[PDB]
């Protein structure tokens, strides 16, 4: 484990310079848009056969359930 | 340099913890899912001190562990906060343990590198399962004693030395006080165990370095770990504190089972016998095929795949960000193991008992397509070639 | 914008010239294939291996005359082996050898000592001699017409061979300032092998020994061990074997006749190798130099070729080196890849009744540790797991090695007075071919089992060999616990 | 291969089309996610690549991570100029590989192997 | 269960011996229509040597390269088009042979050896090494790095500096290219300039493979499907060498050394001759028959003491001669040794100051050193290579007899003379700083 070198050039500002925590809540609506469109196919295959399950699981007992009423 | 004295820290009383915890270069870009390693490692120090604290008013007997936690509840100061406090802290270290797994199964961080780090977290993993198993067993509660019984029932699935190993396991024909006291010792002697693995953990990710969400050779651009990643995650402790405070001062019977609270009758039983919520997949998978022994050989085969995952080769691409397929297959595997632990807290009727047998095979499912998908994208850059 | 085009930035133009380098080197050519194999294969030289006749005559006193005749070379070269060296001698006379050989070109009773000179380079030829620990040899390399003149020469410097006390003082301050890091090492190992037995002792001997030996010890040495049946005349080239017989029957009538053989000495006093290791640390070297060696092998001893087939196996590599990295021996491999040893080489030396095999090394104080581990892995490795491959291409090697020593005249005389001395008879290329293709993986198991496996060792080292492992260390690598 | 190419297949060309727009955001080549640490012949590989190249590379690395760590991808403009999939490493990678196998056939040792860790 | 060494094994299929008196064997040589010349000679032995020769080196050099024929010297046998430096190296070793390579300032070659049996392995493998070799930047590197190495450590040998000292100092052109490349040109080398330099170089018309044990019959079946398909490129003109004399003077006992230039090379053959002779009768030193009643040796070596070492030596190329004295002596005493150096050269030159019998005991010597040394297939296969390259035509030795017979008394002082009559070489080495100086040495000749 060894450290490579790269020629560039790093220009840092002092942390009492500039603004903390202004950055947090700024461009919301731009970096939502981006939080769900980069994700929603990841959104959809982690929840969608969680709700596809519990709904067949749901559908299935109340069949079942309606079915045993004598 | 080393004429005459320097800066303290690289004195030879502090240069192991210096190397180690201060100067020691981590990537720059690691998002905070990297906290949950030193997040589990103040759980299991929590998790340590408050056993070692409620040790002192607990007694490993039959007629006595549940007037014993009972006594640590009512009459001890703060005793209730303690126990309160180890329980739902041993949910979330496995909670956070999880997430852990998870975060490494999205970025590949276990793939050529840190092997080692893999095994050892799987080891891990099996003296955290151990420990919980035998904690959960002591306070001889109804549902304790149940499900220790059928756990190490479990053990009767060896088709030569399976009684054998059961009844020497029990320390007797049945669980009882003997049951009791070995549970006792193994469940404080295991977290020490834990700690001297959870250091080898340490020292072998050390070894190489940190994967980074990118999953790209980071040596170029590297920071030292103390002023930059010491802050980020005192921020994911808070936060995990302000979470456990949830779960303890408002929430804390929750995640428990309320038949703990009766005490241990082995002549009834409860009408659902289920372990804590955080094996909920490992006793899914369990149940899942029809079978004693061959649920014991899936256990044994997960297990496997899992000390088996490093050492598939052809995973050039690290990082799950830049494989859509390998991403949403992650993804499938997330829902799936989420759809199992919720399977484990359900009876053995007809669809739970079919919906069990296709997620076992999608978990596996997992553990195959993800060589078959590195094999076949061995040769992407040959295809699209620009 | 557009992406910037494959000739624009210097790394995409250097990475298309590597490219384009890569692609002009991967198509082969199959016309520059046909024929070689890099994996090592038996093959027949019955046909190749044709030699002229050595004929080996017999006289009544016991002298051995054996030539190789080729009429069609301009050269020839007539010498004089004998079975004598250091280990035939005592410990007072320990010197005697090798001042006998000093003396040897120095004065006699017609031919003077620049007189002798004189003769031989106006004759043309060159007149060498050396001495080993158990063979003397004494050769002179001329031209066909002058045959007759060397052979006159040698009997005269052999026989009417008069010393000059101001000679004897000359010679002895010579010698003096005469007393080769590896040879320094192979007399330590050789004398930590062989301790009180003859062997150990070196051949130049000790200064107070070399001082006290004036005009008697070097007669008696003489008349003791140049005995007929100890002396052989080799002659090759351009000499015919008749002439070669009447002419030593004519000349070499005033030999020394005595009892004593070499096996009788021997029998007297035998070699015994005793396990232990000496350790020279200067720490003023930049190299470290250390030789491990082993039983070995006598020369009469059906394991001589297998042993011979093992140091090839076991190989030599040197920093000059063209195969480098890639060589066929696996010590080599293994100290090419890593840069441990400045040089390594397997040694195997065999004497009437014992010898020596080993691996004598030179590397940097750093990597002594690895070099040792490596040496010593791979000589058990030699008698665990052996590849029918290796055996092939190390018994192909011995071949070539053994067939291109010859390359002249000269050494055609010193191998035929050398296997003479050794054996008996001169070993013919096809039957010594034979003898090596007999080796085998198994053969090579057997032999390192009998020779290595668990066996003592001798060890001399020199230099900055603070991180050389010690003998427990080396004794316990010797053998493998896995198998 | 037949479904491996973005012309015979359209699953292909959308997952070539999505591996472009992923790579560019970060502007590094798909080369440049081969980990030198990883198979030891990507190692010998940039080994034997030129310096030019190299540091090319390390610099696209170095990139990538600060705009991870930035949690910000490219502007638009240099994103159009990225291209990646113009390969630099997978022919010398070929080449270190077929040594190696021809190395492993005829006996031979490895030239490196990689520690225990 | 084999028996002793001693005792013959068993039953074996030995072939008949061959007779006493083997007929020897005439050269021979075939040209290949690209200009291409492969000869051939049989030997006894069961050892064959192959050589391929060029007429590369620092003379056919450019100032762009400076160190080329070094560095092809080291990448020699390496990783070619065909097959790589493992294949290589495992093909050589497979059949037991050897490779060598030289590199000269008029011509180098690639020597390989192994049995009679593997003659196609051999003519294939340095067939294809000499004509399609990958010129692999790591492999140039690691070339240039352990070049590098054998500088840093190369003193141990004044010899060799002192002899590129007097090549570099005496001459001004194409001989005055030193034979190890220096610092810069060592950078600068790759290979692409390894390349583009064997490609302008390794033309067809440059190359004659000779072969030492090798029937006519088999090299030529072998060797024409493998360089009949090659460029008739024209021999480019020899470059050019013109001698102006000088001093060189390094810092580093000391050593110090003489040369000049009788003019013509090996195509004044008689000379050449003559040269040689002269410097056998010069011999030196530092058993019997190793000169040991030269001259040098009888009036400077051993007369004089404190001189650790006195030779001479001489270097013939094609159309250019240089022969001169080597001496190295303790620093207090170098100019009486320099001063006793030219008084010996200039004894040589006035005739009378030579024996008959002295002269005659040079001519035996040597007859003897050439007879003897033409002995091994090697150097029968490196004579045969550079005797093609340089008369077109491989001359008997007899023609090298009879001209070391009909040289004189008249004819060694007559190159004597023309030796002195040159411009002078110096190149001293060491503790220099109480040497004399180039004129003053200079106006003793
Ligand atoms: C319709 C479709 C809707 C799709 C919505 C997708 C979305 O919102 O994704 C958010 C987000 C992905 O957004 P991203 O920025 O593209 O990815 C995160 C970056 O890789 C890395 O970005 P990051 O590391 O900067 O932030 C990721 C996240 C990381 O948050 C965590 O690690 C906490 C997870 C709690 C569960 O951090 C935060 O949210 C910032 C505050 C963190 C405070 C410290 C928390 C430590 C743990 C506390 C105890 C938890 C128990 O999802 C996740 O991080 C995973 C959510 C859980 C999945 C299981
Ligand atoms: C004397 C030596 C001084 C020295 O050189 O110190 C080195 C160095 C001082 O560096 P410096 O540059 O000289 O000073 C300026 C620095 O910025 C250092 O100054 P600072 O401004 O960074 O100080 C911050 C410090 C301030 O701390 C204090 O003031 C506490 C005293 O914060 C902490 O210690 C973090 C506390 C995090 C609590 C997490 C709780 C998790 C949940 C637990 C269960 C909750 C249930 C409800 O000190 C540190 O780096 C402090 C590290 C603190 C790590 C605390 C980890 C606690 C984990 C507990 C787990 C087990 C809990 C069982 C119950
Ligand atoms: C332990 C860590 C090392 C494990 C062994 C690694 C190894 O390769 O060893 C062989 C290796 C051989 O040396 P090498 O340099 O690798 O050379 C290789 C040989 O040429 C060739 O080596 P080799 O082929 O002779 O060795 C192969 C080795 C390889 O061993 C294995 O593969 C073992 C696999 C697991 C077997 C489990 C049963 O297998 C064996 O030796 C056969 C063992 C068969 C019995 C196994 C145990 C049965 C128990 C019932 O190292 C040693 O033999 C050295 C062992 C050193 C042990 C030191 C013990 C110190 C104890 C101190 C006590 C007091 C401390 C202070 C107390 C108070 C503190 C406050
Ligand atoms: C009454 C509240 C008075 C607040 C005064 C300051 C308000 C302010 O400016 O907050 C902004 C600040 C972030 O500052 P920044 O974004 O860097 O700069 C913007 C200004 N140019 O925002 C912040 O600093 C907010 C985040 C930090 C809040 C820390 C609160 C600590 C409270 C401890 C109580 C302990 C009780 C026991
Ligand atoms: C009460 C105790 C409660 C429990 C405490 C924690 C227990 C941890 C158990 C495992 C400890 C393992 C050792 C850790 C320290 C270490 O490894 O120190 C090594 C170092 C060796 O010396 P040094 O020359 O500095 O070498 C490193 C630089 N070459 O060593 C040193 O320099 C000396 C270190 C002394 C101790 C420092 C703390
Ligand atoms: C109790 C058990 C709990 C198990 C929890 C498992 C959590 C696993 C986390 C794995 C890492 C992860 O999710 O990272 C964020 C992921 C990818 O984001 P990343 O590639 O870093 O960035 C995109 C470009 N900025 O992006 C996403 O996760 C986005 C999709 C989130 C869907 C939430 C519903
Ligand atoms: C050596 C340190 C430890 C000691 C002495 C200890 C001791 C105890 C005791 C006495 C109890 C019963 C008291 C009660 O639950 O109110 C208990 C419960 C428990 N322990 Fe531990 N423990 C230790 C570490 C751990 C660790 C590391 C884990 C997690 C792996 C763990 C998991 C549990 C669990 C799940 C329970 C059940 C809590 C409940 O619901 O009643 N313990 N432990
Ligand atoms: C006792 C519980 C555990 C603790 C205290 C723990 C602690 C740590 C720590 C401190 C790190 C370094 C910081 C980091 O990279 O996040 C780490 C990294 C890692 N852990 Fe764990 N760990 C635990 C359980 C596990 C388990 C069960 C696994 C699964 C095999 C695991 C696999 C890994 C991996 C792969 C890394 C490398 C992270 C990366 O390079 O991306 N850990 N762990």
């Amino acid at each position: 484990k060894q450290i490579v070198p790269v020629k560039s050039v790093i220009y840092a500002l002092s942390p009492f310079q500039q603004k903390v925590m202004t950055g947090l809540w700024k461009d919301l609506p731009t970096k939502i848009h981006h939080k769900v469109s980069e994700n929603w196919i990841s959104a959809t295959l982690l929840l969608g056969p969680l709700v596809g399950t519990y709904a067949y699981v749901q559908n299935y007992l109340e069949k079942e359930k309606l079915h045993h009423r004598y | 340099i080393r004429n005459q004295r320097f800066s303290l820290l690289k004195e030879p009383i502090s240069s192991t913890l210096n190397q180690h915890l201060i100067d020691y270069p981590t990537p720059s870009n690691l998002s905070y899912w990297w906290g949950f390693g030193s997040l589990a490692g103040i759980c299991l120090v929590i998790q340590i001190v408050t056993g070692v604290f409620l040790a002192m008013h607990y007694t490993p007997h039959v007629d006595l562990a549940f007037n014993s936690v009972e006594h640590v509840m009512r009459d001890v100061e703060g005793g209730w906060l303690l126990r309160y406090m180890h329980a739902n802290g041993a949910s979330m270290f496995f909670i956070v343990v999880y997430l852990h797994i998870f975060r490494g199964l999205y970025y590949a961080s276990y793939s050529s590198p840190r092997e080692f780090v893999w095994c050892l977290g799987v080891v891990i993993f099996l003296l955290m399962i151990v420990t919980a198993f035998t904690g959960y067993v002591l306070p001889w509660g109804q549902m304790s004693f149940w499900g220790a019984t059928v756990i190490t029932s479990l053990a009767s699935a060896i088709p030569v030395v399976g009684d054998t190993i059961v009844t020497w396991l029990w320390g007797g024909f049945s669980v009882d006080n003997a049951t009791l006291n070995r549970f006792f010792s193994l469940h404080y002697l295991l977290p020490f165990l834990l700690v001297g693995a959870s250091l080898l953990h340490l020292a072998a990710l050390h070894q190489y370095g940190s994967n980074n969400p990118l999953g790209v050779h980071s040596e170029m651009d590297q920071i030292s770990f103390y002023p930059y990643f010491y802050v980020k995650d005192l921020v994911g402790w808070v936060a995990f504190a302000i979470f456990f405070s949830i779960w303890i001062f408002y929430a804390p019977n929750v995640l428990g089972h309320p038949d703990n609270y009766i005490p241990a009758n082995p002549m009834s039983t409860p009408p659902h016998i289920v372990p804590e919520w955080y094996f909920l997949p490992i006793y899914a998978i369990l149940r899942s095929i029809p079978d004693k022994s061959g649920g014991v050989a899936a256990i044994a085969l997960v297990f496997i795949c899992l000390l088996a995952l490093p050492f598939f080769k052809s995973m050039y691409v690290r990082s799950s960000s830049f494989r859509p397929i390998y991403q949403g297959i992650f993804w499938l595997l997330l829902a799936d193991c989420l759809l199992l632990g919720w399977i484990g807290c359900q009876p053995v009727e007809a669809p739970f008992v079919t919906i069990g047998q296709i997620s076992s095979f999608v978990f596996f499912l997992f553990f195959a397509i993800t060589p078959i998908l590195g094999r076949v994208g061995r040769g992407i850059p040959n295809s699209y070639t620009t | 914008p557009a992406p910037p085009p494959p000739t624009a930035m210097i790394y995409d133009r250097a990475a298309e010239a590597i490219k384009s380098k890569l692609r002009q080197l991967e198509n082969p050519d199959p016309r520059f294939l046909k024929h070689g194999n890099p994996r090592p294969a038996l093959s027949d030289h019955t046909r190749i291996l044709a030699a002229p006749e050595t004929r080996v005559t017999t006289l009544p006193n016991g002298l051995r005359v054996a030539t190789e005749s080729s009429l069609a070379a301009r050269t020839a070269t007539v010498g004089v082996w004998i079975d004598a060296g250091s280990r035939f001698e005592t410990e007072e006379t320990n010197g005697t050898a090798h001042f006998l050989e000093h003396m040897i070109f120095k004065g006699t009773e017609r031919r003077n000592a620049r007189e002798l000179e004189e003769e031989i380079e106006n004759m043309g030829g060159h007149l060498n001699a050396y001495t080993s620990r158990e063979q003397t040899t004494y050769y002179a390399k001329v031209t066909d017409s002058d045959v007759p003149q060397a052979l006159d020469i040698l009997a005269d410097i052999l026989q009417n061979s008069r010393f000059e006390e101001n000679r004897i003082s000359r010679e002895r301050d010579v010698i003096l300032r005469e007393m080769q890091t590896e040879e320094v090492i192979f007399d330590h190992l050789h004398a930590t092998a062989f301790q009180y037995t003859p062997l150990g002792r070196t051949i130049l001997g000790p200064a107070q020994n070399i001082k006290t030996i004036t005009k008697a010890h070097l007669q008696s040495y003489i008349q003791t061990h140049y005995t007929a049946p100890r002396m052989v005349i080799a002659a090759s080239g351009a000499v015919k074997h008749e002439d070669i017989v009447e002419q030593v029957k004519k000349l070499f009538t005033k030999l020394s006749t005595d009892a004593t053989t070499t096996a009788q000495l021997v029998a007297k006093e035998p070699a015994i190798f005793t396990g232990s290791e000496v350790r020279m640390l200067d720490d003023d070297i930049p190299l470290a130099q250390f030789a491990v060696a082993f039983e070995g092998a006598s020369w009469k001893d059906p394991d001589s070729i297998a042993l011979m087939v093992m140091q090839a196996m076991l190989g030599s590599w040197n920093k000059t080196a063209g195969g480098g990295k890639h060589m066929g021996s696996e010590l080599a491999q293994r100290v090419g890849i890593n840069e441990v040893a400045e040089s390594i080489m397997a040694f195997n030396t065999n004497y009437k009744d014992t010898g020596l095999f080993g691996v004598y090394a030179v590397a940097k104080p750093d990597c002594l540790d690895d070099l040792s581990y490596a040496i010593m892995q791979e000589t058990t490795k030699l008698v665990y797991r052996v590849s029918e491959d290796d055996v092939t291409r190390a018994c192909n090697q011995l071949k070539s090695s053994l067939l291109l020593h010859i390359d002249g005249t000269s050494p055609v005389a010193e191998d035929i007075g050398r296997q003479l001395l050794t054996y008996g008879r001169r070993i013919p290329f096809a039957e010594l071919f034979a003898r090596i293709d007999a080796v085998d993986a198994s053969t090579i198991k057997r032999v390192a089992n009998r020779f290595i496996y668990d066996k003592d060792v001798a060890i001399a080292a020199m230099g900055p060999i603070q991180r050389l492992p010690d003998y427990n260390w080396f004794r316990r690598r010797t053998y493998w616990n896995r198998y | 291969q037949s479904f491996l190419d973005p012309k015979k297949n359209w699953l292909a060309a959308q997952h070539m089309k999505s591996l472009v727009k992923r790579l560019s955001k970060y502007g590094l080549r798909y080369d440049d996610l081969y980990d030198p640490y990883y198979d030891l012949d990507v190692k010998e590989a940039l080994n034997r690549l030129p310096k030019e190249v190299v540091d090319a590379r390390h610099a696209r690395l170095k990139r990538a991570i600060d705009l991870s760590m930035k949690h910000e991808y490219l502007p638009e403009d240099l994103q159009a100029m990225q291209t990646p999939f113009r390969g630099y490493l997978q022919d010398m990678l070929a080449l270190v590989k077929r040594e190696r196998a021809e190395r492993e056939a005829l006996g031979g040792l490895p030239l490196y192997q990689r520690s225990i860790p | 269960s084999l028996p002793s060494l001693d005792i013959p094994l068993g039953g074996v299929v030995l072939p008949d011996p061959l007779p006493d008196s083997v007929e020897q064997s005439k050269t021979k040589i075939t040209t290949l229509s690209n200009g291409l010349k492969i000869a051939s000679e049989t030997s006894p032995n069961p050892a064959a040597s192959i050589g391929l020769y060029l007429d590369c080196g620092s003379i056919y050099e450019t100032p762009f390269s400076s160190g080329a024929s070094h560095l092809l010297e080291r990448m020699a046998f390496k990783s070619t088009t065909n097959r790589s430096h493992f294949r290589i190296v495992r093909e050589v070793e497979a059949i037991g042979g050897n490779i060598g390579a030289s590199a000269s300032r008029e011509q180098m070659g690639y020597t390989f050896d192994a049995l009679k049996t593997y003659v196609p392995q051999m003519v294939e493998l340095l067939v294809d090494c000499v004509r399609n070799p990958a010129f692999l930047d790591w492999e140039v590197n690691e070339e240039l790095r352990k070049v590098k190495a054998e500088l840093g450590e190369l003193s141990n040998n004044p010899q060799g500096l002192l002899l590129e000292a007097i090549h570099s100092a005496g001459y001004s052109g194409a001989l005055a290219y030193p034979l190890l490349a220096p610092e810069a040109a060592l950078n600068r080398l790759d290979g692409p300039s390894l390349e583009e330099f064997v490609a302008e170089n390794y033309t067809a018309p440059r190359m004659v493979l000779a072969a030492a044990g090798v029937e006519h019959e088999e090299l030529v079946s072998i060797a024409e499907p493998l360089l009949s398909d090659l460029p008739n490129v024209p021999r480019p003109d020899e470059p050019k060498s013109v001698y102006v004399g000088g001093d060189f003077r390094r810092h580093g006992g000391t050593h110090v050394a003489l040369a000049f230039e009788v003019p013509g090379g090996w195509h004044k053959e008689k000379d050449a001759i003559v040269l040689t002779v002269l410097q056998m009768l010069m011999g030196g030193g530092g058993g019997p028959g190793k000169g040991m009643h030269s001259r040098l040796y009888l009036r400077v070596l051993n007369e004089y003491q404190q001189i650790q070492s006195f030779s001479a030596f001489n270097s013939i190329f094609n159309n250019t001669g240089l022969f001169g004295i080597y001496a190295s002596t303790s620093p207090d005493f170098a100019p009486k040794a320099v001063d006793i150096a030219a008084k010996e050269l200039i004894a040589i030159a006035s005739p009378g100051q030579v024996t008959q019998v002295q002269l005659d005991r040079a001519k035996k010597s040597t007859k003897s050193a050439v007879l003897m040394n033409l002995e091994s297939r090697m150097i029968a296969s490196e004579d045969i290579g550079r005797q093609i390259l340089t008369y077109g035509e491989r001359k008997p030795l007899e023609q090298f007899l009879k001209a070391v017979d009909e040289i004189t008394l008249n004819d060694i002082t007559k190159i004597s003379q023309k030796i002195i009559s040159s411009p002078l070489t110096m190149a001293s080495y060491g503790d220099v700083l109480s040497v004399p100086s180039y004129e003053s040495v200079n106006r003793k000749f």
